[PDB]
């Protein structure tokens, strides 16, 4: 049996064995160091095709080698000493020279249009080329390289709720030369979005249909009464013939994918709202978080998607940034949205946002939901009892502001005091980016107006109104800055807001 | 025996006529398959007469398309074995494993269930797995047979170009 | 790197779990690897790494075959590590499909996913089968409960590595025993391991007094101190001590959350240990809750809580679980951990507790505890 890198050299040399290599050449000679037996023989003349046998002579090849010498010694036994000598330095390159290795051997032989094909067999979802949020997609790039010589790893790409995770992975993978071919061997694509108890095995018994996509699967076994054990076992088994997979997760929801990744040890790249599912893993974890996008990010988005570019014309635009929140998925939910180009039918929007919630921008972009809503209601579905109520007495907030705790300990229900309210708060941040908060000067908790516009109408306003006036019963028992604690006297400050109910 | 044929040349890679006639076949109900991975040379010469034959069969043969639909969609989510289970049946009955016919007809049939998928964001997502079912059922069957039964892309292209005239020939009659 | 690869993916076909690398409890490692390899050609063997519920055995297990090609390549040829977890009657069956299936060819496998409807008897004759094919196998069955497993492992005369709770089920193994205990961490470990996940590290009284106290609470408790270190964020003494208090308060579902272990607490971990215990013992424990936990207490002292059908009916708690800890030489004195403790505190009904609470006062030693409960 072949080890990884053993493997890598075979298919790094397959461009060059499509060209002339005839596995028949070989049987006799392989038979006779005790390699094949006669059925391994057959097994491979059989096929109809070179590259039918080519593909039957590699798979039992390595399972039946130990090493690459009795291939690299046929190869100059049948005079095609150019075939035995790249496995041979490949191999001496791995071993003597690696980071060499790439730059020597492997890189030379490979093309766009082989990139792009890997794409394609990857099911990598067609890239973006429009808005490309150029920071994120390039330190992703980075990481995958500095990471992609590790056995096995979890790298976490994680945020909001339409943050843009998904679009930058496969710009990512799509925008690179090097990655998928050169830093990774190929490359496995699934959405996972699993919710049920049979979610993750499904999930990795596509994984395994994926690996075997080039087998005989005319037999293929049905799975339905098949064991975790087993899925698992002829996972490993396809995993030779594919060595340097880099596997995606697409939206991950339960702990249980992480740790199906980490058994089979896989090296990947997974889009998650819930970080914390990361806590699942023993193996190197590594994080990008795909934040809001900044003021002046809504305006490229909003630029080169179509949108004008601006006195009290400016106001209009800087309403809707604050109302999308920097969310491309809400932003763009805009533009398909604005019938117009007229900061008017904009503005439109605007106030209907301001008045029915997100459901008024409803739309049919390329996301996968009609209201970011829907989108967010799962989040709100995943988390604990308790933080659920939490999350829902947020409502009473001001979209925005860097209030600290004892602020908040009001509205949010529950030796030792309140530092709980900071947990319960530090946990809707963690685990939807449903909050957020700041270490210092003081430590601090705010709540975005895309995601109040949802709190809003999710909770029977008759729980509005019990809390917006048990604050009103807190304030009486007592700016771009942090209201120190003589502030926490008043909430008039945020009147516009507070009361606007 | 031998060296390179049409159906294992990368331009032509099963996956790439898939990909594409469900991005087609969706459009073909306003809907857009954002999700679709990216073909690697654009739509091809082959991909469109896919299309067409892929057309005339859903006209002609649209039978079970929506029986078949049915017991596809009748479950949160679809896989491989139910995917096989349904569709041992589309494009023959009562054979090479892959005839021209079959293979339009599976094409024609993914397609068709690609579009209704698209209609509802809860099996929409899917399309991408039925994408990897029909590509693989496809694949495995045209592995051993097309070369021993002289079969190739070529020769569906001469056999697709003579079909695609004699029925616009009769379409007005 | 290639004897790395090639041991690396033998352990990925045995189903053996990545070992975790940050901290290793090299004496134990060491330990299993050692026995291992001097037993290695006997016909069939029990090694039992036996603890309470998450000390660290399963870590420590694959650590031991991950370290060198020493075990799994020269002392033995494969290695198949299968989760037990058996709880009902057809468990042993079930464990052992996933045996026979973990043992067949890869198109056998492909072929074949399942086992067809045969009787237990039958299995083991196709397990015996499919064994000569596959020589010097070590198998690994983690989370063994029932006892039905050990057997049916001599039944079929394998090499074995075990990582269980429960002692006592070695009394079915009729050939070689070798036993190893995976004891709490003490002091000076929970330092180095809490040091290797980047916590803290104290400086002067104040943060030190916090460390410990946290390392009392989990009784040196891998599981538990990892459940500790993946809830505190900030990551400071003063986080820490928040921490504590909340266990002190709360019980052990106050750094409840998910970590690499399988239950989000020692809580539902314990549960299960519980409800495999005599009706007897499952109520003998279940008062040892109004006691002072960390302090040694002597059958005569415990006596008048729960003699000799009190001597050993609580000498099994110690066997059967880790639950308690039998102390002899010099006074034969049982004493029940902190972390044991919170885990009853908590479950014990609310009132059984008040009850064995006043039949007790016929102590001040221990005055801000007993006045707690
Ligand atoms: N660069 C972009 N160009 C166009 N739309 C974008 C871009 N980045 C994000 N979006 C918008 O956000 C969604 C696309 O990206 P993506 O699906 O990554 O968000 P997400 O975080 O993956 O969603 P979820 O978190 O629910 O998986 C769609 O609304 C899409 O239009
Ligand atoms: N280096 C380490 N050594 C031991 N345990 C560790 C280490 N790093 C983290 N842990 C934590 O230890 C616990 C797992 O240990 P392990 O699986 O042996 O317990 P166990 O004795 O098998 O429990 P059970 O008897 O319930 O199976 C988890 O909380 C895990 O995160
Ligand atoms: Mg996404
Ligand atoms: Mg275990």
């Amino acid at each position: 049996m072949l080890c990884e890198i053993e493997c890598r050299a075979l298919s790094t040399a397959h461009t060059r064995l499509i060209h002339d290599f005839e596995p028949r050449d070989a049987l006799t000679y392989l038979e006779g160091k005790n390699i094949f037996t006669e059925d391994h023989s057959e097994l491979i003349s059989k096929m109809s095709t070179r590259l039918e046998r080519i593909a039957n002579f590699l798979r039992i090849y390595r399972r039946q080698a130990s090493e690459l010498g009795p291939l690299i010694d046929f190869f100059n036994y049948n005079n095609q000493s150019h075939l035995a000598d790249f496995l041979e330095d490949y191999i001496d390159f791995a071993i003597n020279e690696p980071d060499l290795l790439r730059p020597v051997v492997i890189a030379p032989q490979f093309s766009r249009q082989m990139l792009d094909r890997k794409l394609l067999l990857g099911n990598v979802p067609k890239q973006m080329t429009c808005y490309i949020r150029e920071y994120h997609v390039d330190r992703v790039i980075k990481k995958l390289d500095e990471m992609c010589d590790l056995d096995s790893f979890f790298l976490f790409l994680h945020g909001r709720a339409g943050s843009g995770k998904s679009v930058i992975a496969s710009q990512a993978l799509s925008k690179s030369d090097q990655l998928i071919g050169i830093n990774y061997d190929s490359i496995v694509w699934l959405k996972d979005s699993g919710t049920a108890p049979k979610s993750t095995f499904d999930l990795f018994t596509d994984i395994l249909l994926m690996l075997k996509s080039e087998d005989d699967l005319l037999n293929f076994p049905s799975v339905e009464h098949v064991t975790s054990v087993v899925l698992k076992r002829m996972i490993c088994n396809a995993l030779i013939d594919r060595p340097n997979t880099l596997f995606v997760f697409d939206d991950v929801v339960q702990e249980e994918t992480i740790r199906w990744a980490q058994e089979l040890r896989l090296r990947c790249l997974v889009t998650t709202r819930d970080v914390e599912i990361s806590n699942a893993a023993s193996q190197t974890c590594e994080f990008i978080e795909v934040t809001s996008l900044e003021i002046d990010e809504c305006y490229d988005f909003l630029e080169a998607y179509g949108m004008p570019m601006p006195e009290k014309e400016e106001d209009v635009l800087n309403k809707t940034i604050e109302l999308s929140s920097g969310n491309p998925a809400t932003l763009m939910m805009f533009f398909k949205s604005c019938e117009p180009k007229t900061f008017e039918k904009m503005a439109q929007l605007n106030n209907k946002l301001e008045s029915r919630g997100l459901v008024g921008v409803e739309c049919i972009t390329p996301y996968s939901y009609k209201s970011l809503a829907m989108a967010l209601q799962r989040c709100v579905e995943v988390l604990s009892d308790e933080d659920r109520s939490a999350l829902a007495f947020a409502v009473v907030m001001p979209p925005g502001v860097d209030i600290p705790v004892k602020l908040w300990s009001c509205v949010i229900p529950v030796e030792q005091l309140d530092d709980e309210v900071a947990d319960r708060l530090k946990r809707l941040s963690k685990r939807g980016a449903l909050l957020s908060g700041k270490r210092m000067p003081v430590l601090t908790f705010k709540i975005d107006h895309i995601i109040h516009m949802f709190l809003k109408h999710v909770v029977d306003a008759q729980t509005i109104a019990n809390g917006i006036s048990i604050l009103e019963q807190r304030l009486l028992e007592i700016e771009t800055v942090i209201r120190p604690e003589d502030f926490p006297k008043f909430m008039q400050l945020h009147q516009k807001f507070y009361d606007s109910l | 025996d031998g060296k390179i044929n049409d159906w294992e040349e990368p331009r032509l890679d099963i996956e790439g006529f898939v990909v594409d006639y469900f991005t087609h076949r969706i459009r073909q109900n306003g809907m857009e398959w954002f999700g679709a991975p990216g073909l690697p040379s654009g739509v091809q010469p082959e991909h469109e007469m896919m299309r067409v034959m892929g057309t005339i069969f859903e006209k002609k043969h649209a039978e079970n398309f929506e029986t078949f639909s049915e017991q596809l969609l009748a479950v949160p989510r679809i896989s491989f074995s139910l995917y096989q289970d349904v569709v041992r049946t589309v494009g023959n009955a009562q054979q090479s494993p892959m005839s021209y016919g079959r293979l339009i007809g599976l094409i024609s049939f993914g397609g068709f269930v690609a579009a209704k998928m698209m209609e509802s964001v809860e099996l929409q997502g899917q399309v991408r797995n039925l994408f990897v079912y029909t590509s693989l059922f496809i694949k495995t069957r045209i592995r051993n047979n097309w070369k021993e039964h002289n079969r190739s892309w070529d020769d569906f292209m001469t056999l697709g170009k003579q079909m695609k005239e004699d029925y616009e020939r009769a379409e007005a009659e």
